[PDB]
């Protein structure tokens, strides 16, 4: 075959619904965490315990 | 759903609520109270729905042993510039900390603003509040029983909620609530 055959060949492709929730759920949770974390760096903060 | 499952935290030797004795379950609670609250901050929603859903929630852990019983954040979110929704749930947590914690400081914040809130339905919730979940009964001694309390509550019937004719029938209510139908005994 390899003195002349030829087939393209493709990435292996992710169709699974359980890791497809599992990565929007995570990436969701992700982002608004760093979002929130960044949000409450940069302006007035409370905190419900001490030095928190 | 989420404050509905807080059962009270075991408190030993009246620990001070750190991060320490945190529990691991109401830990994953208040993480994701803070991130709806945070989030309700840059996009809000209906009736700010999760803003008193969250500040309600906040009030039940304070309830428990789980966080510090401070007043502080829904003292900041009673103030004047709020939506009404979140004005009184915050003043309903401020209501339910001055009956258990027996704050004389935050009794009197709430009577003052009785007194002079320029919203007077807000005056008339927290009237309300204030009855049905009162600081103390008839029955109860409390260090709340002063001759200034019965002279400050009897002149807001008096005077004070002259001009509403439903700030004065909620003092009216209150008084009897807290001290009867008949001579305050707490009195000389």
């Amino acid at each position: 075959p390899h003195t002349y055959i030829k087939t393209p060949t493709y990435r292996e492709p992710v169709s699974d619904y359980q890791v497809l929730r599992e990565k929007a759920a995570s990436q969701r949770r992700d982002v608004e965490r760093a979002l929130t974390r960044f949000m409450a760096k940069t302006g007035e903060t409370q905190s419900l315990f001490k030095d928190d | 759903a989420l404050a509905n499952s807080v059962t009270p935290a075991v408190s030993v030797n009246n620990e001070v609520r750190t991060l320490d004795n945190l529990n691991p379950d109401v830990r994953l609670i208040l993480e994701e109270i803070t991130r709806f609250l945070n989030m309700e901050k840059l996009l809000p929603s209906y009736r700010h729905t999760i803003t008193v859903s969250c500040l309600r929630a906040i009030r039940v852990l304070q309830k428990n042993g789980h966080v510090p019983s401070d007043p502080a954040l829904f003292k900041s979110y009673a103030e004047y510039g709020h939506f009404v929704d979140i004005r009184i749930a915050a003043l309903e947590a401020v209501v339910d900390y001055t009956k258990v914690d027996r704050s004389y400081e935050e009794l009197q914040w709430l009577l003052n603003m009785i007194q002079n809130d320029p919203v007077p339905y807000v005056r008339h919730k927290i009237l309300n509040m204030l009855t049905k979940n009162p600081p103390f009964t008839k029955n109860m001694e409390s260090p709340l029983c002063n001759e200034a309390l019965v002279d400050q509550l009897w002149k807001l019937m008096n005077s004070g909620t002259s001009h509403d004719w439903r700030l004065r029938c909620g003092a009216v209510d209150l008084y009897f609530t807290l001290f009867g139908l008949s001579r305050p005994s707490c009195l000389p």
